[PDB]
Protein backbone atom coordinates (compact mmCIF):
# COMPACT_ATOMS: atom_id res chain seq x y z
CA UNK A 1 0.00 0.00 0.00
CA UNK A 2 2.84 2.46 1.17
CA UNK A 3 5.32 1.66 -1.24
CA UNK A 4 8.41 3.97 -1.45
CA UNK A 5 8.17 5.90 -4.67
CA UNK A 6 11.36 7.18 -7.09
CA UNK A 7 12.93 3.75 -7.05
CA UNK A 8 14.57 2.35 -10.11
CA UNK A 9 14.95 -0.64 -11.92
CA UNK A 10 18.22 -3.02 -11.88
CA UNK A 11 18.88 -5.84 -14.44
CA UNK A 12 21.58 -8.28 -14.81
CA UNK A 13 21.97 -12.22 -16.20
CA UNK A 14 23.90 -14.96 -15.54
CA UNK A 15 25.21 -17.77 -17.56
CA UNK A 16 27.01 -20.53 -16.35
CA UNK A 17 29.34 -23.22 -17.91
CA UNK A 18 28.44 -21.41 -21.62
CA UNK A 19 31.57 -20.11 -23.32
CA UNK A 20 31.13 -17.39 -25.74
CA UNK A 21 31.39 -18.13 -28.88
CA UNK A 22 32.02 -15.79 -31.95
CA UNK A 23 31.23 -18.23 -35.22
CA UNK A 24 33.60 -16.88 -38.40
CA UNK A 25 31.35 -16.84 -40.79
CA UNK A 26 29.98 -14.36 -43.12
CA UNK A 27 26.03 -14.62 -41.55
CA UNK A 28 27.05 -15.93 -38.07
CA UNK A 29 25.49 -19.13 -39.36
CA UNK A 30 26.61 -22.79 -39.34
CA UNK A 31 26.41 -23.76 -42.77
CA UNK A 32 29.59 -26.20 -42.53
CA UNK A 33 32.07 -27.10 -40.65
CA UNK A 34 34.56 -25.29 -42.88
CA UNK A 35 32.86 -22.48 -42.73
CA UNK A 36 32.61 -20.18 -45.99
CA UNK A 37 35.13 -17.10 -45.31
CA UNK A 38 37.70 -20.43 -43.82
CA UNK A 39 37.84 -21.10 -47.56
CA UNK A 40 38.56 -17.72 -49.01
CA UNK A 41 41.39 -17.09 -50.84
CA UNK A 42 41.97 -13.75 -49.32
CA UNK A 43 42.89 -14.89 -46.34
CA UNK A 44 44.65 -18.50 -46.77
CA UNK A 45 46.93 -17.32 -49.47
CA UNK A 46 48.27 -13.66 -47.40
CA UNK A 47 49.13 -13.27 -44.45
CA UNK A 48 47.18 -10.99 -41.92
CA UNK A 49 47.27 -9.76 -38.49
CA UNK A 50 44.82 -9.90 -35.32
CA UNK A 51 44.50 -6.84 -33.17
CA UNK A 52 41.36 -7.41 -31.15
CA UNK A 53 40.44 -6.04 -27.60
CA UNK A 54 38.15 -6.92 -24.99
CA UNK A 55 36.61 -4.28 -22.09
CA UNK A 56 35.72 -6.64 -19.67
CA UNK A 57 34.36 -5.41 -15.61
CA UNK A 58 36.81 -5.23 -13.02
CA UNK A 59 37.47 -7.50 -10.01
CA UNK A 60 39.34 -7.03 -7.10
CA UNK A 61 41.91 -9.64 -8.05
CA UNK A 62 43.99 -10.99 -10.88
CA UNK A 63 42.50 -13.26 -13.95
CA UNK A 64 43.08 -14.95 -17.03
CA UNK A 65 40.98 -14.64 -20.15
CA UNK A 66 40.57 -17.99 -21.53
CA UNK A 67 40.40 -17.10 -25.29
CA UNK A 68 40.44 -20.14 -27.82
CA UNK A 69 40.69 -20.25 -31.54
CA UNK A 70 38.90 -22.48 -33.81
CA UNK A 71 41.54 -24.71 -35.41
CA UNK A 72 41.35 -28.46 -37.27
CA UNK A 73 43.22 -31.14 -35.03
CA UNK A 74 43.37 -33.35 -38.09
CA UNK A 75 45.57 -36.58 -37.60
CA UNK A 76 46.41 -39.61 -39.81
CA UNK A 77 48.16 -42.92 -38.91
CA UNK A 78 49.33 -45.69 -40.98
CA UNK A 79 50.12 -48.88 -40.11
CA UNK A 80 52.42 -50.18 -43.31
CA UNK A 81 53.87 -53.30 -41.56
CA UNK A 82 54.16 -55.79 -38.56
CA UNK A 83 55.18 -53.65 -35.43
CA UNK A 84 54.74 -50.43 -37.44
CA UNK A 85 53.04 -46.85 -36.59
CA UNK A 86 53.20 -43.71 -37.56
CA UNK A 87 51.48 -40.44 -37.91
CA UNK A 88 51.79 -37.27 -39.51
CA UNK A 89 49.88 -34.40 -37.40
CA UNK A 90 48.71 -30.93 -38.06
CA UNK A 91 46.48 -28.17 -37.48
CA UNK A 92 45.22 -25.21 -39.56
CA UNK A 93 45.00 -22.14 -39.13
CA UNK A 94 47.72 -22.97 -36.26
CA UNK A 95 50.27 -25.15 -37.23
CA UNK A 96 53.47 -25.29 -35.03
CA UNK A 97 55.52 -24.22 -37.73
CA UNK A 98 58.89 -25.99 -37.23
CA UNK A 99 59.58 -28.39 -40.07
CA UNK A 100 60.73 -26.32 -42.98
CA UNK B 1 45.84 -25.43 -49.94
CA UNK B 2 43.82 -27.89 -51.92
CA UNK B 3 46.10 -31.08 -51.84
CA UNK B 4 46.89 -30.36 -47.99
CA UNK B 5 43.15 -30.05 -47.46
CA UNK B 6 42.38 -33.61 -48.79
CA UNK B 7 44.88 -35.49 -47.21
CA UNK B 8 43.80 -34.93 -44.03
CA UNK B 9 40.05 -34.50 -45.17
CA UNK B 10 40.07 -30.84 -44.19
CA UNK B 11 37.80 -30.85 -47.24
CA UNK B 12 37.20 -32.91 -49.99
CA UNK B 13 35.15 -36.72 -50.57
CA UNK B 14 32.99 -38.13 -47.71
CA UNK B 15 34.16 -41.69 -46.44
CA UNK B 16 31.93 -43.55 -48.81
CA UNK B 17 34.48 -42.43 -51.78
CA UNK B 18 38.00 -42.20 -50.23
CA UNK B 19 37.94 -45.57 -48.44
CA UNK B 20 38.64 -48.58 -50.63
CA UNK B 21 35.59 -50.48 -52.03
CA UNK B 22 36.05 -53.52 -50.09
CA UNK B 23 36.47 -51.45 -46.81
CA UNK B 24 33.47 -49.86 -47.45
CA UNK B 25 31.36 -53.00 -47.79
CA UNK B 26 33.36 -54.78 -44.84
CA UNK B 27 32.17 -51.70 -42.18
CA UNK B 28 28.79 -51.75 -43.23
CA UNK B 29 27.86 -55.54 -42.44
CA UNK B 30 29.43 -55.33 -39.11
CA UNK B 31 28.20 -52.00 -38.32
CA UNK B 32 25.44 -53.43 -35.80
CA UNK B 33 28.23 -54.78 -33.36
CA UNK B 34 31.66 -54.02 -34.46
CA UNK B 35 31.85 -50.60 -35.30
CA UNK B 36 34.91 -49.40 -37.36
CA UNK B 37 33.46 -46.38 -39.46
CA UNK B 38 33.26 -43.83 -37.19
CA UNK B 39 37.48 -43.98 -36.83
CA UNK B 40 37.26 -42.34 -40.63
CA UNK B 41 36.95 -38.39 -40.64
CA UNK B 42 34.27 -37.09 -42.93
CA UNK B 43 34.20 -33.45 -44.48
CA UNK B 44 31.73 -30.76 -43.96
CA UNK B 45 32.05 -27.81 -45.97
CA UNK B 46 30.03 -24.75 -46.69
CA UNK B 47 29.05 -23.63 -50.09
CA UNK B 48 31.15 -20.50 -49.87
CA UNK B 49 29.60 -19.42 -53.17
CA UNK B 50 25.93 -17.58 -53.82
CA UNK B 51 24.88 -17.61 -50.01
CA UNK C 1 64.67 -34.76 -50.69
CA UNK C 2 61.89 -31.67 -49.34
CA UNK C 3 60.37 -29.09 -51.24
CA UNK C 4 60.48 -25.72 -49.77
CA UNK C 5 57.28 -23.71 -48.23
CA UNK C 6 55.88 -21.08 -50.43
CA UNK C 7 56.52 -17.56 -49.15
CA UNK C 8 52.92 -15.68 -48.53
CA UNK C 9 52.33 -11.85 -49.32
CA UNK C 10 51.72 -9.01 -46.84
CA UNK C 11 48.86 -6.90 -47.91
CA UNK C 12 48.69 -3.33 -46.01
CA UNK C 13 44.86 -2.31 -46.13
CA UNK C 14 46.13 1.59 -46.12
CA UNK C 15 48.39 2.60 -48.90
CA UNK C 16 47.33 -0.62 -50.73
CA UNK C 17 51.52 -2.03 -50.76
CA UNK C 18 53.15 -5.09 -50.07
CA UNK C 19 54.74 -5.28 -46.88
CA UNK C 20 57.44 -7.85 -47.32
CA UNK C 21 56.61 -11.45 -47.58
CA UNK C 22 57.38 -14.35 -44.73
CA UNK C 23 57.32 -17.86 -45.42
CA UNK C 24 54.07 -20.07 -44.80
CA UNK C 25 54.32 -21.27 -41.27
CA UNK C 26 50.66 -21.90 -39.93
CA UNK C 27 50.04 -24.58 -42.75
CA UNK C 28 52.76 -27.05 -42.55
CA UNK C 29 52.65 -30.45 -41.73
CA UNK C 30 54.01 -31.93 -38.81
CA UNK C 31 55.68 -35.16 -40.39
CA UNK C 32 58.32 -35.13 -36.79
CA UNK C 33 57.06 -38.32 -35.98
CA UNK C 34 56.53 -39.91 -39.17
CA UNK C 35 58.61 -43.40 -40.90
CA UNK C 36 59.99 -44.11 -44.45
CA UNK C 37 56.98 -44.57 -45.72
CA UNK C 38 54.40 -42.00 -44.45
CA UNK C 39 57.19 -39.21 -44.95
CA UNK C 40 57.14 -40.01 -48.67
CA UNK C 41 53.01 -39.47 -48.76
CA UNK C 42 53.54 -35.91 -46.73
CA UNK C 43 56.43 -35.01 -48.95
CA UNK C 44 54.78 -35.48 -52.35
CA UNK C 45 51.29 -32.93 -51.44
CA UNK C 46 54.23 -30.87 -50.26
CA UNK C 47 55.45 -31.10 -53.66
CA UNK C 48 52.22 -31.10 -54.80
CA UNK C 49 51.02 -27.40 -53.82
CA UNK C 50 54.23 -26.29 -55.03
CA UNK C 51 53.59 -27.57 -58.93
CA UNK C 52 50.67 -25.62 -58.59
CA UNK C 53 51.88 -22.52 -57.25
CA UNK C 54 54.79 -22.38 -60.20
CA UNK C 55 51.57 -22.71 -62.34
CA UNK C 56 50.26 -19.61 -60.78
CA UNK C 57 53.55 -17.37 -60.52
CA UNK C 58 53.95 -18.24 -64.48
CA UNK C 59 50.87 -15.46 -65.07
CA UNK C 60 52.21 -12.41 -62.77
CA UNK C 61 51.99 -10.37 -65.78
CA UNK C 62 55.55 -8.60 -65.03
CA UNK C 63 55.34 -5.54 -65.58
CA UNK C 64 53.46 -4.58 -62.60
CA UNK C 65 56.83 -6.74 -60.54
CA UNK C 66 59.43 -4.00 -62.58
CA UNK C 67 57.63 -0.75 -60.62
CA UNK C 68 56.84 -2.91 -56.90
CA UNK C 69 55.09 -0.64 -54.52
CA UNK C 70 55.37 2.09 -57.24
CA UNK C 71 52.16 1.79 -59.70
CA UNK C 72 50.61 4.69 -61.26
CA UNK C 73 47.12 4.96 -62.91
CA UNK C 74 47.33 2.68 -66.09
CA UNK C 75 48.19 0.06 -63.66
CA UNK C 76 45.49 0.10 -61.40
CA UNK C 77 42.08 -1.14 -61.85
CA UNK C 78 39.46 1.74 -61.60
CA UNK C 79 36.16 2.04 -60.44
CA UNK C 80 34.00 2.27 -63.25
CA UNK C 81 32.43 5.32 -64.70
CA UNK C 82 31.28 7.04 -68.40
CA UNK C 83 33.66 9.22 -70.22
CA UNK C 84 32.97 13.52 -69.63
CA UNK C 85 30.09 14.69 -71.64
CA UNK C 86 29.42 18.48 -70.70
CA UNK C 87 26.13 19.44 -68.72
CA UNK C 88 23.53 21.27 -70.78
CA UNK C 89 22.36 24.91 -70.53
CA UNK C 90 20.10 25.47 -68.08
CA UNK C 91 18.36 27.78 -69.82
CA UNK C 92 17.29 24.95 -71.86
CA UNK C 93 15.91 23.06 -69.19
CA UNK C 94 12.00 22.33 -69.95
CA UNK C 95 10.51 24.54 -67.15
CA UNK C 96 13.08 27.45 -66.81
CA UNK C 97 11.96 30.34 -69.55
CA UNK C 98 8.33 29.38 -69.24
CA UNK C 99 8.31 30.17 -65.41
CA UNK C 100 9.62 33.86 -66.43
CA UNK C 101 7.01 34.02 -68.80
CA UNK C 102 3.68 32.54 -67.51
CA UNK C 103 4.32 34.54 -63.98
CA UNK C 104 5.12 37.69 -65.94
CA UNK C 105 1.56 37.53 -67.39
CA UNK C 106 0.03 37.86 -64.21
CA UNK C 107 -0.03 34.36 -62.44
CA UNK C 108 1.60 32.64 -59.30
CA UNK C 109 2.77 29.70 -60.04
CA UNK C 110 3.39 26.53 -57.08
CA UNK C 111 3.89 23.09 -58.16
CA UNK C 112 6.02 20.66 -60.22
CA UNK C 113 7.03 17.19 -62.65
CA UNK C 114 8.76 14.75 -61.06
CA UNK C 115 12.29 14.31 -62.69
CA UNK C 116 13.67 11.30 -64.42
CA UNK C 117 14.80 9.56 -60.99
CA UNK C 118 11.58 10.38 -59.93
CA UNK C 119 13.10 12.30 -57.05
CA UNK C 120 22.32 14.17 -76.94
CA UNK C 121 18.84 15.76 -75.36
CA UNK C 122 18.49 13.33 -72.56
CA UNK C 123 21.43 10.70 -72.42
CA UNK C 124 23.42 13.84 -71.54
CA UNK C 125 21.66 14.95 -68.54
CA UNK C 126 21.87 11.32 -67.01
CA UNK C 127 25.37 10.69 -67.75
CA UNK C 128 26.03 12.79 -64.69
CA UNK C 129 25.03 10.21 -62.56
CA UNK C 130 27.50 7.62 -63.66
CA UNK C 131 30.73 9.91 -64.31
CA UNK C 132 34.36 9.47 -64.04
CA UNK C 133 36.65 11.30 -61.68
CA UNK C 134 39.13 13.98 -63.36
CA UNK C 135 42.26 12.46 -62.62
CA UNK C 136 42.27 8.29 -61.99
CA UNK C 137 43.78 6.81 -58.75
CA UNK C 138 47.24 6.79 -57.92
CA UNK C 139 49.46 4.69 -55.53
CA UNK C 140 47.18 2.00 -54.88
CA UNK C 141 45.84 -1.51 -55.46
CA UNK C 142 42.63 -2.77 -54.17
CA UNK C 143 42.42 -6.68 -52.67
CA UNK C 144 41.22 -7.75 -55.18
CA UNK C 145 44.26 -6.71 -57.52
CA UNK C 146 46.44 -7.98 -54.96
CA UNK C 147 44.92 -11.09 -54.77
CA UNK C 148 45.02 -11.46 -58.65
CA UNK C 149 48.83 -10.83 -59.11
CA UNK C 150 51.41 -11.75 -56.58
CA UNK C 151 50.48 -15.49 -55.53
CA UNK C 152 52.48 -17.15 -52.88
CA UNK C 153 56.20 -17.70 -54.81
CA UNK C 154 58.36 -20.28 -53.87
CA UNK C 155 61.90 -19.71 -53.70
CA UNK C 156 63.65 -23.20 -54.47
CA UNK C 157 66.86 -22.97 -53.32
CA UNK C 158 67.37 -20.18 -50.84
CA UNK C 159 69.84 -17.34 -51.55
CA UNK C 160 71.87 -19.44 -53.59
CA UNK C 161 72.31 -16.82 -56.70
CA UNK C 162 73.63 -13.27 -56.74
CA UNK C 163 73.54 -10.70 -54.65
CA UNK C 164 71.58 -8.54 -57.47
CA UNK C 165 68.59 -10.70 -57.74
CA UNK C 166 68.53 -10.65 -53.90
CA UNK C 167 65.11 -10.83 -53.13
CA UNK C 168 65.12 -7.35 -51.30
CA UNK C 169 61.43 -7.30 -51.29
CA UNK C 170 60.50 -9.88 -48.75
CA UNK C 171 61.92 -7.63 -46.16
CA UNK C 172 58.55 -5.32 -44.71
CA UNK C 173 60.94 -2.49 -44.13
CA UNK C 174 61.02 -2.01 -48.27
CA UNK C 175 60.86 1.22 -49.14
CA UNK C 176 61.24 2.29 -53.56
CA UNK C 177 64.25 4.32 -52.90
CA UNK C 178 67.67 2.09 -53.10
CA UNK C 179 70.40 1.36 -55.93
CA UNK C 180 69.16 -1.94 -57.60
CA UNK C 181 65.95 -2.25 -59.75
CA UNK C 182 63.04 -4.08 -58.58
CA UNK C 183 62.19 -6.97 -61.38
CA UNK C 184 60.58 -10.36 -61.69
CA UNK C 185 62.38 -12.50 -59.10
CA UNK C 186 60.94 -14.94 -57.14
Amino acid sequence: RNAVPNQVTERKFLVDRYLWQIPFSSNFLNMGTLTDLGQNVMYANSSHSLNMQFTVDPMTEPTYLMLLFGVFDQVVINQPTRSGISVAYLRLPFASGSAA
Amino acid sequence: MEPQREFFHIAGRSAKEYLSENLVQFIQATQNYFNIGEKFRDPYVAPSAGV
Amino acid sequence: DAPVTPYIWQYQPQTGKAAGARQNYGAVINWLSADNNMFHRVQTVNRARNLIDEIREETVRPDLAASFNDWTYDQLTQPPGTAYLPAPDPLTGPTTIRDKVLSAEGEQLAGSRPSVLHGAPSSKVLSLLSEAPRIPRTEGMTPYQFANSFPPVVYEDPFSQNLAVFPKEFSPLFEPENQVLASSLA
